[PDB]
């Protein structure tokens, strides 16, 4: 019932899309265009509100409860009679904001004909039935804008956050209770070559900002910070943010990445953790033409401090002297498998040998692998896993897991590593941090070829996930150095950062067993560093260059999984009692989403039985999957053509009876058989089988949480 | 199931259906060359199954079969062209036995006959309906499927060949042909249509094929709506109701929509724990989700587009009364059936002469003699020439010494444009080739319609009752707009300090009269206020608290069980949050309204206000007059917000 | 009456061919053999005059239940 | 809703109390024919002796001469984990024959087959016992017979922290009440499939029993074919009919 009434009023502002204080840069400046944005005003619209410096071409964010009133007064300035459509229930056609053929009486077109010059106060309100008082965060965001002409009302900088949050923990303005911050974001691509001033000016400007000009978000350490994941596009498209080192918590759930469309509702919240300069990688491949960077500036100011403990309560640590040794090499691997089964004649007879006389056998695509000890020449076995090819094989995470990446580079580019979404030391980098203060504090990520560098860092019971989801979490790690080239590579692999289940060293995963993944991304070698070794220098006809025609682009534009191009060498013939959890991931040159329908075949995820699912790039896709079928069906997608006719799997399920290893060849056992001896399923310890941990020889301290208590 | 090829209009806007504009000209052709599905109760032709009232989302798809547990309906099809045609669904982990899909198999002639159907030649093929796609949890109870051809991923989705698999859950079921219902669900598929990718591709275009048709781009892959353009009908509600949504999209991957209702909250089944607001779409899943309306009017349904909503979707949805329950044509003495249209009568008694209980051994429908009536053709069209809703008629016979005299069955139809007769009615929800009818002679029997069917030329035809075809329907229709509600001023929720009387008449040595009662059929004393003057100096104010859109109005009158006054004509004096005894103003002009009051003794006044009357203390002075000062005042307001 | 090789209301559903799912409305074991199925219980129980559910005939085999009370 | 109903006294035989000599027992049998009886393998081993009596509806009173079914000896199990809970499936060794009576009803063996249509389609299930697995503080001195139904295998290993393999899963209500450590140990929990019995659970204790609301383990005698069939053929025909039948084996059980 609370009263909370805004006075916004629209108006062209020639605002610049660089923040330029000094007139020094204004006789030459690359943008001078107008903009008819959202500006708040006091009553009876006297002065204009200063704004943050975030919102530069976004209006005022209007905030509200639950249960509480909103009388909103608006006073057009611009040109033409514009409106206010929010995503209320209680109001009514004759103060909702659209101009239409409502079929209906023409007084209710009195919301829509504000004159520039002329108030208006809608008489808006909200229900009780938009309030979660849940799982969910305590706001609910929503977005008002005017329904004339989304080509002009949105490109011109018509465009304001509307919030209905929870009534009982939330403050004046937006802010809760026990977090001391309230971040507002937004993404938007505004298209000045459609709107009103038809000028041909088609940029990427994120609330008109180029060139990653955007105000960087500060704010010191020893606080709580809220969040709101909001931006709306041109329409489908999409923006592939991620916060690297500080992880959010978005519907109670512990994530580091949102990537939808049209502003979805939705905002988040976490704890900040210690000072340093993380960054905001607003990574969009098809949005990079003119420029989206942002960063986070964490300082420290000592005001309150938590009950955070470092290592785990007494009774997990398994302090072990595993470092992940990985090596930059040069070995030759190329987009066809070693000796192909389908015979890949496009790759094999073209570009993996001397063959047609194009590039030649030797090539040096680097690959991330994982050895055994300090040799950087072969890891467990000589090649490579099989499983996995050129991307990166298995590596689990724990408390005290030592993630001591030694990274020794011996090709001919300098290269790094970079895990999504953890935090490190103040000594080492392993992340693409623009942070060089002192030499205490340095961290550079530089490592040359011939040069060693480790990459030290403790992870401990603050990296763990929550408990809701799933154990091990999909992050996909990659090369810090460089952005996009290095993806297409061959640089990109695979994190399960898991939760509390440390039984040992390695960390048994209880209720769980192995894992399959899938991976889809679509490169391109002149996108790859190594262009060079293609048609130029590694090359044997000068006098026909591969250049400039479809046969060679095509041959390069290919969709690979666990380093195969054509197909892979393994099937998705599981069988009964398989809690594995099943991996997704397609990254590339794409912004919007990504599907695959499964045809005959299901899957689980959310305490439901779905068919179909939808990955999304930057981050990794993970679910436990039980796969339970008897017959072969095919796994082929609806699209156009060379995304949907050749992108097809072949394999047969079977169990017969259990799990199918009675007469057959299979890694598992139901056992279900004669057994005199001993077989599988047969824990028999003579002190003590199993339970929960192994602290002790009988663990004597009773306090096994989930986290910090 | 069939699929017969027939050629199928996309540009189906230039039918009229919702649309206001004229002059929208196709530059190619409205139709065009596609195949559509049809529904057969019998493994041979000549046996189709009538699209029902319910049966509305489909436009060029055919029909929706609805398999659960236990319950299985067979799929005979017969190829009638030249070309094979497949079918193949989707969902559960069905075998080749009961896929169709153009791959490596096992089977001769079994697992890839059904894609190779031979021209005039039926084939033996049945689905199996599992239990994966009930929704488990506590929430929803229904989650459907798709299914399309097999011959080609994407010269058939485009073809016309189409079809969702709508599968619910087992437990909850209706007496509806035994089909589980007992609710209202939608399902709705947005899919552009090519005719230049697809199989019957004529070489040619219909106008120009140079640069991908000249005239428009792709004119021939239009985003047609549920078969249609600019359509989409059966959006006809009430307020507040959670029915469920089936939303399909398989063939349109690379086109992301997300729907925001124009003042409508979301509401997530399930768990219970979310509120959401808007809900996208992501292509290959079936999402559904509850609706949960709050306000009526022409609430507009779009996706926030600008691609596939001025050339795509939009239709708004109408929300209409749910307690429109008021009298029509039988109480009132202005609406009447003197527009009646018929060709066949039912003996010689008098024909608007109907009402219930009446004098005489003369009430009845006839102009001409029956001499014999069977199932010819004795056809009464109901015609309104304006848009109606009916829910609910009932039917009474007559009697005036012994007999029953009452009709055992009567079929129903009905007609939008009186060149056609869309003798349909018969078949709705329910009903599939019968309908009810009346018992006996002193209890009364009515007929309440499922769903909310929407016509102009309603027509009703008897067959035979016992001896002596006497037919009484009644009217009851409802609301347009869905919130001109009797807010009580003749139900009791309305009490007497808003709705105040004038004088109170007391005799000398006697009783004394309480002319307090105000309301439409009162008992006691008298039925209404009779103040003690008679002039045009008494008021009769009302109090609406809040300000109100008064549309339509009634007024009988009341007696002293002796003689009858009315009231010919009164003045309405409208106001504001504060007080102001002005008259409602004329909008055609700027002078005031001259309001009439009761025309004969009991017969009511009807007359519709489309300007609203925006006020507080609505007050009325009557006048002229007939005899003394009475009527029985009741108005129809609105809950303007 | 209608013609044999067609079930249902109006003879329409042609006849069963394999059992496989609900055991084939029979209380027994249910295995197809090529378009042919049968249902038979072993000792302790016989058969009924087409074959809906075995008839109990012993007192106590090895599976009943005692409805006396 | 159906609570904790005592067993009937007409089609309730599977209840070979296993005692001891004196007046105190510890858990209880499975009955199927006259030469094994399912019960687990905790009943014998780190306990005391070992005294059966099969038809025996009443530990504290007697309903005359029906309880007679002493045992000679007994042996151990392969599978069994001393430590916490595997395969815990013990027979037990009867030294006298005994006739098919009212209270003793023999039952059909089980089988492999019998996997895959009994899980899916009877979801509930009967637990048949004294009440000797949770010998707490609630002793009913009547034979009691609850019912309880079957859950999602995913629901299992998380009930009790010892992880469980496919041979014991849930057989219980959700996080309610009480519905675990139900009867006696070896407790058959028999579920009448289709015009037949087979057995297909026994209850035994995890870490104890206490506060156990969540889900309960019975085994599936379904795979344990190979180890009755082990135990039968190999040790041969009776010698004094029922010795020992035959408790003269190896402690793996063969």
């Amino acid at each position: 019932a609370q009263l909370r009434q805004f006075y916004v009023a629209a108006q062209g502002i020639s605002w610049s899309y660089r923040p330029e204080p000094t007139n020094s840069s204004l006789n030459l400046s690359v943008t001078s265009f107008k903009k008819i944005v959202y500006r708040e005003y006091e009553p009876y619209f006297k002065k204009e509100k200063p704004q943050s410096t975030i919102s530069g071409l976004l209006g005022p964010t209007l905030y509200a409860e639950v249960g509480d009133i909103i009388k909103v007064h608006f006073k057009n300035k611009a040109d033409k009679p514009l409106s206010i459509h929010p995503q209320g229930i209680r109001y009514s056609k004759l103060s909702e904001g659209a101009s239409y053929l409502d079929h209906t009486f023409p007084a209710e077109k009195m919301d829509d004909a504000v004159a520039p010059g002329r108030e208006y106060t809608y008489e808006w309100s909200i229900s009780e039935d938009s309030g979660p008082t849940h799982d969910d965060p305590p706001c609910l965001t929503h977005i008002y804008y005017s329904h004339e002409n989304l080509i002009e009302d949105f490109n011109s900088g018509l465009i304001g956050p509307l919030l209905i949050c929870k009534k009982g923990t939330l403050t004046e303005g937006g802010t809760q209770k026990t977090f001391d911050k309230q971040i507002v974001l937004l993404f938007a691509v505004f298209d000045e070559s459609k709107s009103w001033s038809q000028s041909s000016s088609l940029m990427y400007t994120v609330n008109g900002y180029v060139n990653g000009t955007m105000p960087d978000i500060t704010v010191c350490a020893h606080d709580h910070i809220s969040w709101h994941l909001l931006g709306m596009s041109s329409g489908p498209e999409l923006f592939s943010i991620h916060f690297n080192g500080q992880v959010l918590e978005q519907n109670h759930h512990k994530v580091s990445a949102i990537t939808l469309v049209s502003a979805t509702s939705t905002t988040a919240n976490m704890t900040v953790g210690p000072e340093g300069k993380w960054i905001i990688s607003s990574l969009t491949p098809k949005h990079l033409q003119a420029g989206m960077q942002a960063y986070i500036d964490i300082k420290n100011c000592p005001k309150k401090t938590r009950n955070l403990k470092k290592i785990t309560r007494e009774q997990r640590r398994h302090m072990k002297r595993w470092e992940y040794f990985i090596a930059a090499e040069e070995v030759i691997w190329d987009y066809a498998p070693v000796i192909p089964a389908n015979m890949d004649k496009k790759y094999r007879s073209q570009h993996l040998d001397n063959f047609s006389n194009q590039i030649g056998k030797h090539y040096k695509k680097v690959m991330y692998t994982q050895y055994e000890d300090e040799s950087f020449t072969k890891h467990t076995v000589n090649p490579n896993m099989k499983e996995d090819g050129i991307l990166g094989p298995i590596i689990r995470a724990q408390v005290r897991d030592t993630l001591k990446i030694v990274f020794k580079n011996m090709a001919s580019r300098p290269y790094s590593i970079y895990p999504h979404g953890v935090t490190f030391s103040p000594y080492e980098d392993e992340v693409n941090s623009s942070f060089t203060s002192g030499r205490n504090n340095t961290m550079i990520r530089a490592v040359q070829p011939g040069e060693t560098y480790t990459y030290k860092w403790n992870i401990l019971e603050f990296d763990e996930p929550t408990e809701n989801d799933a154990q091990c979490l999909t992050r996909p790690y990659y090369s810090d150095v460089d952005i996009m080239r290095d993806i297409a590579s061959g640089l990109i692999g695979l994190l399960l950062i898991c939760k509390s289940r440390s039984l040992d060293r390695r960390g048994i995963q209880r209720a769980a067993d192995i894992e399959q993944q899938a991976v889809f991304a679509v490169f391109d070698e002149n996108k790859s560093w190594y262009l060079e070794d293609n048609i130029n220098k590694f090359c044997e006809n000068p006098d026909e260059v591969k250049r400039d025609d479809p046969k060679f682009y095509e041959s390069n534009i290919m969709s690979t999984i666990n380093g195969y191009v054509p197909e892979s060498i393994t099937t998705l013939g599981f069988c009964f009692d398989d809690t594995v959890q099943w991996h997704f991931c397609s990254v590339g040159t794409q912004n919007e989403i990504l599907t695959i329908h499964f045809t005959g075949h299901s899957f689980i995820y959310g305490k439901r039985h779905e068919d179909t699912l939808t990955l999304f790039p930057m981050r990794g896709e993970s679910v436990t999957v039980t796969m339970d079928n008897v017959g072969t069906w095919m796994l082929t997608s609806m699209n156009s053509s060379p995304r949907s006719k050749k992108l097809r799997l072949k394999f047969r399920d079977v169990k017969c009876i259990p799990d199918d290893d009675e007469d057959s060849y299979e890694i598992f056992e139901p056992p279900e058989s004669t057994v005199m001896a001993t077989r599988k399923m047969h824990d028999r310890l003579e002190p003590e089988d199993e339970e929960s941990d192994a602290d002790y020889d009988y663990q004597n301290r009773l306090a096994a949480a989930l986290g910090i208590r | 199931i069939a699929a017969e090829e027939i050629s199928w209009d996309y540009s189906e806007f230039v039918q009229r259906e919702t649309d206001i504009e004229d002059s929208d000209d196709i530059p190619e052709d409205t139709t065009y060359k596609k195949v559509v599905f049809r529904k057969y109760l019998d493994s041979t032709f000549t046996k189709r199954d009538p699209r029902g009232e319910y049966e509305e989302h489909l436009g060029i798809l055919g029909p929706i079969i609805r398999a659960e547990v236990d319950d299985v309906i067979q799929v005979r099809f017969k190829n009638l062209a030249s070309r094979p045609y497949s079918l193949h669904a989707h969902g559960l982990s069905y075998e080749k036995s009961s896929e169709g899909k153009t791959y490596e198999d096992d089977s001769p002639e079994w697992f890839k006959e059904d894609n190779a159907v031979q021209p005039n030649s039926s084939y033996t093929y049945v689905w199996h309906a599992t239990e994966r796609s009930g929704p488990e949890s506590p929430g929803s109870a229904c989650r459907a499927w798709a299914y399309y051809s097999a011959v080609n991923p994407e010269k058939d989705i485009h073809s016309g060949l189409i079809g969702p698999l709508l599968i619910c859950q087992k437990g909850i079921l209706h007496k509806d042909s035994n089909m589980p219902m007992d609710m209202r669900e939608f399902v709705l598929l947005f899919m552009t249509f090519d005719e230049k990718k697809s199989w019957y591709y004529e070489k040619k275009s219909r106008s120009s094929w140079r640069l991908t048709s000249s005239e428009m781009k792709k004119s021939h892959e239009f985003h047609a709506i549920n078969g249609m353009i600019y359509s989409l009908p059966g959006l006809k509600m009430y307020e507040q109701e959670w029915v469920r949504l089936h939303l399909l999209n398989i063939g349109g991957s690379q086109d992301i929509h997300v729907v925001h209702f124009h003042g409508q909250t979301l509401l997530e089944n399930g768990n219970k724990q979310h509120q959401l607001g808007v809900w996208p779409l992501l292509p290959g899943s079936f999402k559904t989700l509850e609706m949960k309306a709050s306000k009526p009017g022409w609430w507009l349904l779009n996706t926030e587009v600008g691609e596939n909503q001025r050339a795509g979707m939009q239709t708004p949805f109408l929300i209409m009364d749910r307690d429109c329950r008021m009298p029509m044509g039988l109480s009132t003495g202005i609406i009447s059936d003197s527009q009646i249209k018929a060709s066949e009568f039912l003996g010689y008694w008098e024909p608007r002469l109907a009402r219930l209980n009446n004098g005489g051994s003369y009430n009845a429908w006839s102009v001409e003699k029956l001499a014999a009536e069977f199932a010819s053709k004795p056809w009464i069209q109901v015609d309104m020439q304006k848009e109606v809703i009916i829910t609910g008629i009932q039917t009474q016979g007559a009697k005036h010494y012994l007999k029953s005299c009452y009709t055992t069955e009567f079929y129903v139809a009905y007609s939008s444009n009186q060149i056609n007769w869309q003798i349909f009615k018969g078949n709705s929800t329910r009903n599939v080739m019968y309908f009810n009818g009346n018992s006996d002679a002193s209890t009364i029997k009515e007929n309440q319609f499922d769903p909310p069917i929407v016509a102009r030329y309603i027509r009703i035809s008897p067959t035979r009752a016992y001896n002596r075809p006497t037919l009484r329907l009644e009217l009851q229709g409802c609301e347009v707009n869905g919130c001109s509600t009797p807010l009580g001023m003749e139900n009791g929720k309305i009490e007497n300090k808003q709705i105040t009387a004038s004088s109170f008449k007391k005799s000398w040595w006697g009783d004394y009269w309480e002319p307090f009662r105000a309301r439409l059929n009162a008992q006691g004393r008298v039925n209404a206020w009779q103040a003690k003057a008679n002039n045009n100096k008494q008021w009769l104010e009302i109090d609406l608290l809040k300000i109100k859109k008064i549309t339509a109005i009634i007024t009988q009158g009341c007696k002293s069980l002796s003689s009858e006054m009315y009231v010919k004509s009164y003045t309405i004096h409208y106001s504001e949050q504060g007080v102001e005894w002005k008259p409602y103003r004329l909008k055609s002009s700027m002078v005031d309204k001259i309001f009439e009051g009761n025309t004969n003794t009991k017969g009511h006044v009807k007359n519709f206000f489309n300007p609203p009357i925006i006020s507080r203390f609505i007050r009325v002075i009557p006048k002229t007059w007939n005899q003394s000062i009475a009527l029985r005042l009741e108005l129809f307001g609105c809950d303007i917000y | 009456t209608c013609l044999e090789g067609f079930e249902g209301k109006n003879c329409e559903l042609f006849t069963r061919k394999l059992c496989s799912l609900d055991n084939g409305d029979c209380d027994q074991f249910c295995h197809e053999e090529q378009n042919s199925v049968v249902c038979s219980c072993a000792r302790g129980y016989t058969l009924a005059d087409n074959g809906k559910a075995c008839i109990p005939t012993g007192p106590y085999p090895c599976g009943k239940q005692t409805l006396e009370r | 809703i159906v609570g904790g109903q005592e067993c009937k006294d007409g089609e309730c035989p599977w209840q070979a109390l296993l005692i001891n000599e004196e007046n105190e027992g510890f858990c209880g049998g499975t009955i199927l024919s006259e030469f094994y009886i399912l019960t687990a393998a905790h009943c014998l081993y780190q306990a005391k002796r070992f005294k059966v009596r099969v038809g025996d509806r009443n530990t504290e009173q007697e309903e005359g001469g029906e309880a007679v079914h002493e045992v000679e000896v007994v042996i151990k199990h392969n599978r069994f984990t001393k430590e916490t809970y595997d395969f815990d499936i013990a027979v037990l060794r009867l030294k006298t024959p005994i006739t098919f009576r009212m209270n003793v009803a023999p039952a059909c063996l089980p089988e492999r087959d019998w996997a895959e249509s009994t899980l899916m389609t009877q979801k509930t299930g009967i637990v048949s016992g004294f009440g000797r697995t949770h010998e707490k503080g609630r002793q009913s001195t009547r034979l009691k017979m609850l019912e309880v139904p079957y859950v999602d295998r995913n629901s299992c290993k998380l009930s009790s922290s010892f992880i469980i393999t496919q041979n014991m899963f849930c057989a219980g209500y959700d996080t309610k009440q009480e519905d675990a450590c139900q009867g006696d140990a070896g407790g058959p929990h028999v579920t009448r499939f289709k015009d037949t019995y087979f057995v297909t659970g026994i209850v035994s204790w995890g870490e104890g029993c206490a506060r156990k609301g969540k889900y309960g383990i019975y085994t599936k005698v379904t795979a344990f074919l190979k180890w009755i069939d082990r135990s039968m053929k190999t040790r041969g025909l009776p010698k004094a009919k029922s010795h020992a039948p035959e408790v003269i084996t190896s402690s793996p059980l063969k």
